[PDB]
């Protein structure tokens, strides 16, 4: 996994690769690692996949209820506080490593959360097995006051470093852009530089190839 | 030892043109000892199909639990559960036992009865959803299955062709796994009808 | 005024009274007389025991709480058993944890606090017993009177139960004499036995009637009944 | 500290009445009128903002509430009871449904849960029933648009159109006369405005009337783009200005 | 919960009195099916007939109930009955025998009668069901937690009147179709309204499954009721 | 004496008498209070009556600092007042801990109204005989006034008043906003918004105030604070040089 | 190790269970009946951890007998085994799991068929023509794969069983002291008292 | 207890006040650097042991409490104050400020006016001491109401006590030393005993003073007590 | 981690480096280790980041509630709340905290709460893995009643050495100045402090 977060002048961008693995094996070649906590607060996770999704949905649910209750737009500091307190309680057993980014009435925010419940703030971050490849790109090209365009480019380039150099990362790049004035834009498969080449042969079998013992129609109704 | 390797077992699901297929072997073992030649691992709640591999006690338990939960759903909702919804129900049910999990690899197949779109999904033992549109594999021969499927698969296959592909994937993966095989069942699922076929295979 | 206000311990009367507590006080006045008094070196309990029948045992009024402490009872006897068990525990706790003999004053405070909770809880009744507690601690001999209202007072002498007003007036008059009775247990018991006589319409207090207890400087709390009281009748 | 009324405060009387439920229903009667009308392509729920003081800012007190992106509620009766029922309805939509099936409950099932919450205030120890009647309107994929009334006893009924509170009898009459199964949403909103003018004493404008619809999806209210299968809430509160526009051609 | 000097349970009796003001529900059992029919409580033009189920509920695939009393109390009990049927299915891998489900529900009602100081449920049930032990069955339960089995029964308003009518016309050798006629005639004779129209009825059957050897619960759509009301000559 | 007058169950008329009686308790202190919104502030004024000459005047107060940003003025007996204050302080601290931002005035008010609703529905709790007025300069909403009662009702106000002579002050203010046509006081300094508040109380009640007759709380961006007698004195001088 | 065999012929289910109880270096008993009757047409045999074995069996027996009296009816073999599997499935995740494997043989009167269920301590259930728990299956499954026919009589099944016990006596390292054989059919449960020299 | 009357009163609390008014009289006087507490102890009988039925209670080391009404209720309240003071000291390390302590007792007394299953306390409590920023004196009614005081009195002789207290506040506006305040407390207690002159009484004084006791609560005994009695005896005639 | 607090004539100063590591990897080079728990009460954290943040958040909650009810807490009160949390939970915590505060009465104060949950009042304190290398230096160069600039120099020099030798320390030197003034944030970059 490679996930990054990059702040620009009017907002924040997150990006992630699209490969999930079971040990050395690739299960999903194009899964979404970008997750919505609320409309303008988005989230990328590394670690125990079920944990990062569950912790996102739980806190997402509570953030909605809070928002409805208070009649306000959800803040990023609320997502962060609820996440860290929840993860802390579980003393690292919920293996959620998250980059949380978004915009709210108080501005734009970028945070990392570690599974034991510690948090950090920053202008650029990476997590996952590919975080070192991505950080080397970020440390090379990040500058203060980036345009939206520049920030998308940089985040995308960080994910590629992860994709090309880290065996834990691969396939495509997803981006989400959160700008202070606007609706958030989720950009599925922003890059697709890993198209499988056409196979040399077709493997469709002549019908009747498989030996069948018996057969029956299955009742679905009642 | 490893709870997911005691009993054996493989399940594979595939999508085609306006159809899905789901298949499993029939073996139930106890380590080296083969016990049952008739252990089916695929179940169906209305038009939603669920395969489960792993510890056989948990296979049985989860089948009974999902029969329970979908029966109630139908009574309250006054309609059969859809593939998408059921996928979510399996996920949260598994995650509910996060620190004492069922030792299973579930697989969901079916056609949404409103949109007509074919649907498959996979999970890990704690309910992390594998959302993939082509194939899903699970069990003690998952490596062999991934190999077969990535090689054999092409999209938009006619039900009669998809049948061959899924069967050939299952048979050959099973034959390279000591704990899988002993018979196999394949379901071709078309909106309107479902056909079930028992394959002829090596009995070693 | 007495109308809808004596239903529980959790209701004040328009006069600021707690009738359940006042009714509990009435079970004391119904009880058989007991006297307590002390000098600087000893403290004595004298009690008139009461039979149900001429075929029955007279029921005990005196309970030992520790080697240096004990009490007499007037009112509901089973309530005295509850409270003396608590007092026995408090004495015990103090010995075990602090290796310290419980001050008779602290025993008073503990009983007051326990009674109090029952004058404020719904569905619970107040205690219906009066107690006289005697002891010899690190500051000499002591006597206490306990009322189920939770009021505990330290006294040179007192009496509770039916017709006790007689004994009280006697002790009030005898004060300057008995406070000095030091190093003579038998004389103090005699002054106690005489005090309880002013509370007799009954009869002449027999070997079975009479219950005496003593504690002091070099005497553990000890109870005398039967033939052992004869020499005081 | 600790309850002395661990018994039911609602009990049956010799005649079979459940006293406290009747008395709560009388509290609904004294309440400001609210109403609901179901169209072919939407539902409208409407009510009056009877303000307590002209020094009060009536926009800070909504009588019309979103429960899910596709379900809204209105009430007649005791406001504060409504407010807490809304919180619990919002919560129960998540805890009993969304956290299980990853989607929002269909209207009938959510109404069912609210009804349950109200039923329990009718049987449990040491409580009085809720003093409100709710109208709940929503949409869901497999049932389409719907409208439900929920009463203090926990009873619920589906309606094509109804009214609760003060002048509900006259308003139901007015609705039976005007309703048909071919109504577009705009026709329903129009009827809702006409019906509500009979009830309203004072000013009748976009600042004293409160109106919401369950219509089509508002992708501009979603808050994000990029996911085609997500199209936005069907619940929409009409603005003061939007109301005044429909009162000119009234 | 307390007894009267007469040896009666006040709150239970008052709950029963409440039920006699609820719309009549009728259950009739025949050799090849069961009928459930119930009169909807004084409704209005604007009520949604199509998405309304106030008196008839499915408990599982083989068992249904007709309700008389408070609907919200009944939904409480129906929900636990549904759970109970599923627990049994999970435990034994067999559908629950009707009596077992009925006894359970009845025991829950009985509890409120005997401890806890909560009011009883103001509900009477007619249960209609099939199982492989007793075939077609009809039971009734009321707030006291008592239950009895019947060939034909009513609950709610006018039970006395409806019971006499059923006693007269019922015969052991009936087919379901004759039982359909009997239930509607009886509701027609006993209504406190002018006519017994479709919009004021709920109707259901449990039959031998059109053509199969299996069992099917048909909950009648409003249009179906309108037809079956003409057939029997009440229009 | 029917049960419907002793606990919070419905009367045959759908009323809750114990709630109604709790409203009557709110006036038992015979103190009046009013709140107004400035351009970037919110001001609460309450009468301060110290009849007994044995009392320490500094400890007699019906204004509370709930948090750095929220103040609360109470109309009702002090014991119930302090109960509500303690709860609001705890609720405010807890909100900040759990959600990572300061509890808004309106949200605290909604929460206290919710608690009051409960006492309205459960038999073992009596309602608190108080009316709570919450003020702040909300970071999202600007100057704010929210007021909760024993019914669990709450709303936001342009300005508001509470106490036995509530109506006098209310119509005085209603008449002002009729004239100005805006929903706050134009004025940049909190000191002049405080003077407006004192001035209009004087007209409405038809009474003069010394520095010891008054109690003042001011909410600005991020503080809420009360005024000492001397700050109030300075305010009384300024009004006198014109009015 | 504890021999537990079952075989389902056409009209009966035959259970055979070893008679030895061995602790350490001593055979304490050579006549142990590793069985409880659950209902007139259902028999259960068991093997595993020393105490658990009988405690589980008796607990199950109590529960089925309770059902029978409450309902005045006998549960089908399928239902009894489902209930048994559930109990074991709950046990495996509890504080101390019942370490017991069982065979269930029943005659279903409603279907007129014999039925054999094999359930291990985890709650793994399967319906089988023949089954075994422990090491014994490592010999008998293959033997019966060869010799077993679906249309056999009770006498043919007893011969098939004799063959299984002979093999175990020949190849198993432990002296299990012969078996107690029980037949379950329409006329109930009976013990074949002659097997140690039949 | 939880019952509001039709005019918003609580009759139960009003009745609890009658129990207080029935009680012995007790007072508190705030001096320039501390606080003085004094109480009337009725001598029911000669048999009561002198100096040995102590009414004034310490809480922590720097707070005294005196009360009138149901004595056991006052003890119940003081036990709670001690638990409450220990818990503050445990977490915050510093001994509890007097206003902080006042509210603790306040909230606790108020709780007993919320529930039908409890009665209000039948005492008024006068209490206080020295903290980080000076002396404080408080009086607490059965309703949970409390304020700061310059001087406080409760119980049977409250009216005359308040009148003598008011005079001191008038003749000494310039802050009344700890040593004067003790003398005056003895006087005031003597002057409220006029009502209950049928039975004899014993005087108890305690004080907490910055310069006189180092901010700790101490009992006035020995020569200091006798001197205060003599002053009161002289000024009564 | 290198963290310290120093009392001086006008108050107290806290300093820290900005490096956080997991193994030899710098997870954050610009961390803010100086944590405010009240307006003029700050702390430096060492040990488990999860633990010390969770603790600092709870203390901040307690001090906010304290301020609502009772007024400004003393620095001692802050330190006591930290201890309570650290002592009572010694068996699931790896937390070393230094508490620094200013009030008008007590002036500038420093408390250190090492691993066990003990409390120590000190004229100055140093902690974190980097501190071991500067015990000699600090003891030799610290004086009481130093000026602001002198104290700033002492911390700058001390932490630059701690940074020089400790691999787990580095980045920028942050400081917080606590006086009557005022809260003042200071920062010093490598190009300045390495040349010392
Ligand atoms: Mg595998
Ligand atoms: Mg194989
Ligand atoms: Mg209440
Ligand atoms: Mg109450
Ligand atoms: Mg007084
Ligand atoms: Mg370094």
């Amino acid at each position: 996994t490679t996930i990054v977060g990059v702040k620009f002048n009017n907002g924040v961008v997150i990006a992630a690769d699209t490969r999930s693995t079971q040990g050395p094996i690739v299960a999903d070649k194009n899964c979404a690692k970008l997750h919505r906590i609320s409309p303008k607060i988005w989230c990328a996770g590394a670690g125990t996949a079920a944990d990062t999704e569950a912790v996102t949905q739980l806190i997402g649910s509570n953030i909605e209820l809070h928002s409805l209750y208070t009649s306000r737009e959800p803040r990023v500091v609320s997502a962060l506080q609820m996440l860290k307190q929840h993860l802390f309680k579980y003393q690292g057993h919920i293996g959620a490593y998250l980059i949380v980014a978004g915009v709210d009435p108080t501005g734009s925010h970028l945070f990392s959360i570690h599974a034991h419940g510690s948090t950090d703030v920053g202008y650029y971050l990476s997590l996952g097995s590919g975080s070192l490849a991505a950080m080397a790109v970020l440390e090379s090209h990040w500058k203060q006051d980036l345009t939206k365009e520049e920030a998308i480019k940089l985040a995308s380039d960080a994910i590629q470093a992860g994709i090309w150099n880290d065996l834990g990362s691969g396939s495509n790049v997803d981006v989400c852009v959160m700008e202070i004035g606007k609706d958030a834009e989720y950009l599925r498969n922003y890059l697709t530089p890993n198209v499988r080449e056409e196979k040399q042969k077709s493997y469709k079998f002549p019908r009747g190839t498989t030996a069948v013992l018996k057969e029956s129609i299955v009742n679905i109704c009642d | 030892s490893d709870p997911s390797s005691i009993n054996g077992g493989i399940v594979v699901a595939m999508t085609g043109k306006d159809c899905v297929a789901i298949a499993c072997d029939l073996r139930l073992g106890s380590q080296s000892l083969g016990v049952s030649n008739k252990f089916e691992k695929i179940f169906h709640y209305g038009h939603v199909f669920l395969g489960i591999t792993g510890l056989a006690t948990d296979v049985t338990t989860l089948n009974e639990m999902f029969r329970y939960k979908t029966n109630l759903y139908k009574l309250k909702e006054e309609r059969a559960i859809e593939p998408e919804t059921f996928t979510q129900l399996v996920s949260s049910s598994l995650y509910e036992r996060r620190f004492g999990p069922y030792f299973v690899g579930p697989v969901v197949a079916g056609i949404n009865s409103k949109s007509g779109k074919p649907f498959i999904a996979g999970f890990d033992l704690i309910g992390c959803i594998d959302e993939a549109k082509d194939f899903i594999v699970s069990g003690t021969a998952s490596d062999q299955l991934f190999g077969m499927c990535e090689s054999l698969y092409e999209p938009n296959l006619e039900p009669e062709d998809l049948f061959e592909t899924i069967s050939q994937a299952l048979l050959n993966a099973a034959d390279r796994d000591a704990l899988s095989g002993w018979g196999a069942v394949v379901y071709i699922i078309k909106k309107d009808e479902v056909v079930k076929r028992y394959l002829k295979m090596r009995q070693d | 005024f007495r109308n809808n206000y004596d239903g529980d311990t959790v209701t004040f009367s328009p006069t600021g009274r707690l009738f359940q507590v006042e009714y509990a006080l009435e079970a004391i006045k119904q009880g058989s007389v007991t006297v307590g008094l002390r000098s600087n070196t000893h403290a004595v309990l004298v009690a008139l025991k009461r039979n149900a029948d001429e075929l029955s045992s007279y029921q005990k009024k005196i309970i030992k709480c520790d080697e240096h402490m004990g009490l007499s009872l007037a009112g509901l006897a089973p309530d005295a058993r509850v409270l003396s068990n608590y007092l026995r525990q408090q004495c015990n706790y103090s010995s075990l944890v602090f290796n310290r003999k419980l001050a008779v004053e602290r025993a008073g405070h503990l009983l007051c606090d326990k009674a109090q909770k029952n004058t404020q809880s719904y569905g619970g009744r107040p205690y219906g017993v009066g107690l006289l507690i005697i002891g010899y601690d690190k500051s000499g001999a002591h006597l206490l009177e306990f009322q189920p209202s939770g009021n505990v007072t330290e006294l040179y002498g007192t009496a509770i139960g039916a017709r006790s007003q007689g004994a009280k007036t006697y002790l009030e008059r005898t004060l300057d004499t008995f406070i000095k009775i030091d190093g003579n247990p038998d004389e103090l018991i005699k002054a106690g036995v005489e005090a309880i006589s002013q509370s007799l319409r009954d009869e002449s207090l027999t070997v079975d009637n009479l219950s005496i207890a003593i504690v002091g400087k070099d005497t553990p709390f000890t109870i005398y009944d039967g033939e052992a009281v004869a020499k005081y009748i | 500290m600790t309850d002395r009324y661990s018994f039911s405060l609602t009990t049956f009387s010799p005649s079979g009445k459940l006293g406290q439920i009747d008395y709560a229903l009388t509290a609904v009667k004294q309440g400001v009128t609210s109403l609901g009308i179901k169209a072919t392509n939407g539902v409208v729920i409407a009510t009056e903002k009877k303000s307590s003081s002209p020094l009060a800012m009536s926009e800070t007190l909504s009588k019309v509430s979103l429960l899910t992106p596709d379900i809204g509620a209105v009430y007649s009766g005791m406001g504060p009871d409504y407010r807490v029922l809304v919180d619990k309805s919002r919560k129960v939509a998540h805890t009993s449904y969304k956290r299980i099936y990853g989607e929002y409950p269909p209207t009938k099932l959510l109404v069912s849960e609210v009804a349950k919450i109200m039923q329990e205030a009718t049987q449990s120890g040491g409580v009085r029933p809720f003093g409100v009647s709710l109208l709940i309107a929503g949409h869901d994929e497999f049932n389409g648009f719907s409208l439900y009334q929920v009463d203090p006893s926990g009873s619920y009924f589906p309606w094509k159109a109804t009214a609760i509170g003060k002048g509900s009898v006259a308003a139901k009459t007015f609705l039976e006369k005007r309703w048909n199964d071919e109504l577009e949403l705009e026709d329903a909103i129009h009827i809702a405005l006409l019906t509500l003018k009979e009830s309203v004493e004072g000013e009748f404008n976009g600042d004293t009337i409160e109106l919401a619809i369950i219509g089509d999806e508002n992708p501009d209210l979603l808050g994000y783009t990029g996911i085609p299968t997500d199209k936005g809430p069907r619940f929409r509160k009409l603005t003061s200005q939007e109301i005044n526009d429909r009162l000119e051609a009234l | 919960t307390i007894f009267s000097p007469e040896g009666r349970l006040y709150q239970v009796e008052y709950a029963l009195e409440s039920i006699s003001h609820a719309g009549t529900a009728i259950g009739i059992m025949a050799s090849d099916g069961i009928v459930l029919a119930a009169e909807r409580k004084v409704t209005s033009t604007l009520l949604e007939q199509d998405t309304s189920t106030e008196k008839l509920y499915k408990l599982n695939d083989k068992i249904a109930v007709a309700v008389a009393g408070l609907t919200a109390d009944a939904e409480i009990l129906i929900n636990t009955a549904r759970i109970h049927a599923q627990n049994y299915l999970k435990t034994y891998n067999e559908d629950i025998p009707v009596e077992i489900l009925v006894r359970r529900l009845s025991d829950i009602k009985q509890g409120y009668t005997q401890h806890g100081g909560l009011r009883p449920f103001g509900v009477s049930f007619i249960y209609a069901g099939y199982d492989d032990r007793y075939g077609y069955q009809l039971y009734t339960s009321n707030p006291s937690g008592n239950y009895t089995g019947w060939k034909a029964i009513s609950v709610g308003a006018n039970t006395s009147a409806a019971q006499t009518l059923l006693q007269m016309d019922y015969k052991d050798d009936m087919k379901v179709d004759d039982a359909i006629e009997l239930a509607l005639k009886t509701l027609s004779k006993t209504t406190d309204s002018s006519a017994l129209t479709y919009d004021r009825l709920e109707f259901a059957t449990i039959r031998k499954g059109a053509n199969d050897g299996e069992v099917y619960q048909k909950i009648f759509k409003p249009q179906e009721i309108k037809d079956i009301l003409v057939k029997t000559g009440i229009t | 004496a029917g049960y419907d007058r002793h606990i919070t169950i419905f009367s045959p008329e759908g009323r809750l008498y114990q709630v109604e009686y709790a409203f009557k308790a709110t006036n038992q202190t015979n103190i009046n209070s009013l709140a107004v919104r400035g351009k970037d502030c919110t001001v609460v004024i309450s009468q301060k009556k110290v009849p007994d000459k044995l009392l320490d005047p500094t400890t007699v107060s019906y204004i509370f600092c709930i948090s750095r940003t929220i103040g609360m003025v109470v109309n009702g007996p002090i014991p119930d007042a302090r109960n509500a204050a303690l709860r609001a302080k705890a609720e405010a601290a807890e909100f900040r801990y759990k959600y990572g931002y300061d509890m808004p005035c309106d949200v605290l008010a909604k929460r206290m109204a919710n608690l009051s609703q409960i006492y309205t529905q459960r038999a073992y709790m009596r309602p608190l005989g108080v009316i709570l007025t919450f003020v702040s300069v909300d970071e999202e909403l600007g100057p704010s006034i929210y007021k909760t009662d024993p019914a669990g009702y709450y709303v936001g106000y342009k300005a508001t008043a509470t106490g036995p002579k509530q109506q006098e002050i209310t119509t005085n203010l209603e008449n002002h906003f009729k004239k100005s046509k805006i929903d706050h006081i134009n004025e940049e300094s909190w000191e002049k918004v405080v003077e407006f508040a004192i001035t209009h109380m004087i007209d409405a009640l038809g009474t003069e105030f010394s520095k010891n007759d008054l109690e003042v709380g001011v909410a600005t961006k991020d503080k809420f604070f009360t005024l000492s007698a001397e700050n109030i004195e300075e305010r009384l001088v300024a009004i006198a040089e014109q009015d | 190790m504890d021999i537990i065999l079952g075989i389902r012929v056409q009209d009966s289910v035959i259970l055979a269970s070893s008679k030895a109880v061995t602790r350490g270096i001593s055979v304490l008993k050579d006549s142990d009946d590793k069985t409880r009757q659950l209902s007139p047409h259902t028999l259960m045999s068991f093997a595993g951890e020393a105490g658990d074995t009988v405690q589980f069996a008796e607990y199950i027996q109590a529960n089925i007998q309770l059902y029978s009296i409450r309902e005045d009816y006998e549960l089908s073999p399928q239902a009894v085994s489902s209930f048994v599997r559930q109990e074991l499935a709950k046990s495996i995740r509890s504080r101390r799991p019942y370490q017991v494997n069982v065979l269930i043989g029943g005659y279903d009167k409603k279907k007129n068929k014999p039925e054999l269920y094999q359930i291990d301590y985890l709650g793994t259930k399967v319906e089988l023509p023949y089954g075994a728990h422990g090491y014994s299956g490592f010999y008998t499954f293959s033997l019966l794969d060869h010799h077993y026919r679906p249309d056999m009589t009770t006498e043919e099944g007893l011969d098939l069983l004799k063959l299984c016990v002979q093999e175990l006596e020949k190849r198993m390292p432990m002296d299990f002291k012969g078996v107690i054989v029980k037949i379950v059919d329409k006329d109930g449960i009976r013990q074949v008292d002659d097997f140690q020299a039949q | 207890n939880s019952v509001f009357s039709p005019d918003g009163r609580n009759f139960q609390v009003e009745y609890a006040v009658k129990a207080v008014e029935n009680g012995t009289t007790s007072i508190g006087i705030k001096c320039n650097d501390g606080v003085v507490f004094a109480v009337e102890k009725l001598i029911t009988s000669k048999l009561l042991v002198p100096q040995k039925n102590v009414k004034i209670q310490v809480v922590d080391r720097h707070i005294g409490c005196v009360y009138s009404g149901l004595i056991p209720d006052g003890r119940h309240l003081v036990n709670r104050g001690r638990e409450e003071a220990a818990s503050f000291k445990k977490l915050y390390k510093t001994p509890i400020p007097i206003p902080a302590f006042a509210d603790r007792l306040g909230q606790y007394v108020q709780a007993h006016t919320l529930y039908n299953s409890v009665r209000p306390f039948g005492v008024s409590t006068i209490f206080g001491g020295v903290d980080k920023n000076g002396a404080h004196l408080y009086m607490l009614e059965p309703s949970g109401s409390y304020w700061g005081y310059k001087g406080a009195a409760t119980g049977k002789g409250r009216q005359s006590a308040k009148a003598e207290l008011e005079k001191l506040v008038d003749h000494h506006p310039e802050g009344l030393s700890a040593r004067e305040a003790v003398k005056q407390a003895a006087k005031i207690i003597y002057l409220a005993h006029e009502d209950n002159k049928e039975k004899d009484f014993e005087l108890e004084i305690s004080w907490c003073s910055l310069s006189e006791t180092n901010g700790l609560h101490k009992f006035v005994k020995g020569d200091l007590l006798q001197e205060a009695i003599d002053f009161a005896q002289k000024e009564i005639n | 981690t290198s963290i310290m607090a120093v009392t001086f004539k006008d108050g107290v100063i806290l300093g820290a480096d900005s490096r956080t590591t997991t193994g030899a990897y710098i997870a954050n080079r610009v961390t803010d280790k100086l944590t405010r728990v009240h307006d003029k009460i700050w702390c430096c954290r060492s040990g488990s980041a999860a633990d010390t943040q969770a603790i600092a958040d709870i203390v901040q909650y307690h001090l906010e509630l304290y301020t609502s009810q009772y007024g400004t807490p003393s620095t001692e009160t802050a330190a006591s709340v930290f201890k309570e949390l650290c002592y009572e939970n010694k068996d699931n915590l790896t937390a070393g905290i230094i508490v620094a505060g200013y009030d008008d009465k007590n002036k500038g104060e420093v408390y250190t709460i090492p691993l066990g949950g003990s409390v120590h009042k000190l004229p100055y304190a140093i902690a974190g893995s980097g501190s071991t290398f500067i015990y000699g230096y600090c003891d030799k160069n610290f004086r009481e009643n130093m000026s602001k600039e002198e104290t700033v120099d002492f911390i700058k020099h001390s932490l630059s050495q701690a940074i020089k030798w400790d691999g787990s320390s580095g980045g920028v030197i942050r400081m917080v100045v606590l006086t009557a003034a005022g809260v003042e944030r200071l920062i010093f970059y490598p190009d300045e402090y390495e040349q010392l």
